[PDB]
């Protein structure tokens, strides 16, 4: 069941992914971004800033220097100061850029080569495992979680009093379907019989608020009584 | 300038505009008329 | 601090507001102004879209039930108080309390109110007392909240038992640490100062901006 | 056909009192869609499900059956 | 602010969505729970421990 349902959601996300493009957007914006960055700069070689022409090549053949001079110190001073602006947008985008490329490292190395215990670190649900994928300048992590489907509700008990002890469950939890008392983990329904394997001693009856009055199997009694 | 939707166009500079809110231009109330208030002088200076 | 003023700046207006010929000299120098309007406007988007991380984190909104018993420990100081008109709690109310322009210059208002915000977290307080951990990997499954400290307990390495030889006397010592927590947070407002400097620097920002407008 | 919000004053868009979730955001929770014949409406964003538990100190939910998921995080 | 707002989205997300197993992440002492509250322009961690 597990193997089918792992290979019908793979084959899910193949479909989303082959029929969803703006999945892909988060990426596509940021080299939009730079591009738009790039574009804007060229635009910036058609501003005059107050002089006669926008190429140098006119203004070279048409003024002499002393005046040229002038125009050109207009001309550099614009272009200049939007290389400025270019190169400190872009140093700000790359301190983004190398910020995500820290977490998205974090992730590999605490979620492909090993396991991960941070919960929604590795996408929503239990955390099982992860997978890496290239992308063109980005990474995509297909995540393996597990998560409850169908649940039951069952009536509990923080104790069980058997001969006037208080049991607790070593690992998960007691329920009761109504007509008997079990044991069973916390992260899926398996009702086992309440034994002293699975239950640990601590106290009395008279301290747990809640205890209920029930039996403790013990399976050295049947070996000893042959 | 015909519509808001060509606004947008041109101030996206594309023929296709995608599904979201673009701001586009800003209006300002104009001036109807003007007020001039001088104090009533009453004596013309003697600059001859 | 999660967010800051979103605020947008008019290029033409601030420049050269109600000038036709400024607006003509400024034409010479091709789109920094707008390319100014595009990075205001992705600082805006920025703030809303850190405060949709931060917030909307839960599929559903989850509401306690009418019944409080949580084992002695009191959740009133923190739940929604339904006799206010903004569903927010009396800490966050203390905490709301004691926290502190025509020049092309305006303030956008959130995409995400303060209701909202607290509808959030109550949605969060009420699904982390009453299911633990489960509503947050999948759905929200009850547990009384004597278990789910006794498994917070678990996952520490104490057993369950001390918890409840101590129970009356845990809930005790939380209460009485919720009752400081408020004492505290009333008596000085210097513990959310991180973030009023912050709007102080924005509104100095704002302040040297308009201070520039009397340069020559 | 005009709404004054707290964002500001909203033409075209018919304001619909059934709440929805955001699509197109405008502010201060109102966002816009196209829906129906088809239209722009403006609504208060929804900001989930109604879902309460049924808790008591007696009661545990627990699961029976589980899934297997893959999640795609793009970065 | 940002980066912050990452801090804090991750803080309420391993904090109050679950148990932390980091020493000194959820406040002074041994990590129990962790509850959010609103605050003007911030978010508020009670960590209890
Ligand atoms: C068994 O547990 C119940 C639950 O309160 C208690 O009243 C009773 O005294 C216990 N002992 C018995 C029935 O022998
Ligand atoms: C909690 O404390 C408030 C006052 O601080 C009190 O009115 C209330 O009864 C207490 N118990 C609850 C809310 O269960
Ligand atoms: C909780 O335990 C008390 C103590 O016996 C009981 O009276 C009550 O019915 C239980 N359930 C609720 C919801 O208080
Ligand atoms: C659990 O749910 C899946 C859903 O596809 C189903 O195939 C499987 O048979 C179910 N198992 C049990 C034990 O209910």
């Amino acid at each position: 069941l597990i193997a089918n349902q792992f290979n019908s959601a793979i084959g899910k996300i193949q479909d989303s992914l082959s029929s969803t493009a703006s999945a892909l957007g988060k990426l596509q914006d940021v080299v939009n971004q730079n591009a738009q960055a790039l574009n804007t700069l060229v635009k910036q070689l058609s501003s005059n800033f107050g002089a006669i022409s926008s190429v140098l090549n006119d203004i070279l053949s048409r003024l002499d220097p002393p005046e040229a001079e002038v125009q050109i110190d207009r001309l550099i001073t614009g272009r200049l100061q939007s290389l400025q602006t270019y190169v400190t947008q872009q140093l700000i985008r790359a301190a983004e850029i190398r910020a995500s490329a820290n977490l998205a490292a974090t992730k590999m190395s605490e979620c492909v080569l090993g396991q991960s215990k941070r919960v929604d670190f590795c996408g929503k649900g239990y955390h099982l495992m992860s997978f890496p994928q290239s992308a063109p300048h980005g990474v995509v992590f297909l995540h393996v979680t597990y998560v409850p489907a169908q649940e039951k509700n069952f009536t509990t008990a923080p104790a069980i009093c058997h001969d006037g002890k208080a049991h607790f469950p070593r690992e998960g939890v007691f329920v009761s379907n109504g007509t008997h008392w079990f044991v069973t983990q916390r992260n899926f329904y398996e009702p086992q019989i309440i034994t002293t394997d699975n239950t640990f001693v601590s106290g009395n009856c008279d301290v747990v608020i809640g205890i209920v009055n029930n039996t403790v199997y013990d399976p050295l009694q049947p070996e000893l009584d042959s | 300038a015909l519509d808001p939707l060509s606004e947008t166009k041109c101030t996206l500079k594309s023929f296709t505009v995608e599904k979201g809110i673009y701001q586009t231009s800003n209006f300002r109330v104009q001036p109807t008329e003007s007020i001039v208030r001088f104090p009533n002088i009453t004596n013309l200076c003697p600059f001859g | 601090p999660v967010s800051m003023t979103k605020t947008s700046v008019d290029c033409t207006m601030y420049i050269c507001g109600d000038s036709t010929e400024c607006s003509n000299l400024l034409l010479q120098y091709g789109s920094f102004c707008t390319q100014l309007n595009r990075a205001l406007t992705g600082i805006a988007v920025e703030q809303d879209k850190n405060t949709q991380e931060v917030f909307a984190q839960v599929k559903q909104i989850y509401k306690t039930p009418p019944i409080k018993d949580f084992g002695g420990f009191n959740f009133s100081q923190i739940l929604p108080d339904p006799s206010k008109p903004s569903k927010r709690s009396f800490i966050e109310d203390l905490l709301f309390n004691k926290v502190t322009k025509f020049n092309g210059l305006t303030v956008l208002p959130p995409l995400l109110t303060d209701e909202m915000i607290a509808q959030y977290t109550s949605a969060l307080l009420a699904g982390t007392i009453t299911s633990g951990w489960t509503f947050g990997a999948g759905a929200a499954l009850q547990i009384p909240f004597a278990m789910q400290m006794a498994y917070r307990f678990n996952g520490i390495g104490v057993t369950q038992n001390v918890l409840y030889e101590n129970q009356k006397l845990i809930a005790n010592q939380f209460n009485s640490a919720i009752g400081k927590i408020q004492d505290s947070l009333s008596s000085t407002a210097s513990a959310l100062g991180k973030l009023q400097d912050v709007v102080n620097q924005n509104a100095q920002a704002l302040n040297t901006l308009v201070k520039q407008l009397s340069s020559n | 056909n005009v709404f004054q919000t707290r964002a500001g004053c909203l033409i075209g868009a018919e304001h619909v009192n059934n709440s929805y979730e955001c699509d197109i955001p405008i502010g201060a929770g109102i966002c816009a869609s196209y829906q129906t014949s088809q239209s722009i409406i403006a609504y208060t964003m929804s900001l989930g499900a109604e879902n309460s538990v049924a808790y008591s100190n007696n009661s545990i939910a627990i699961p029976t059956n589980f899934t297997i998921s893959v999640t795609t995080e793009i970065l």
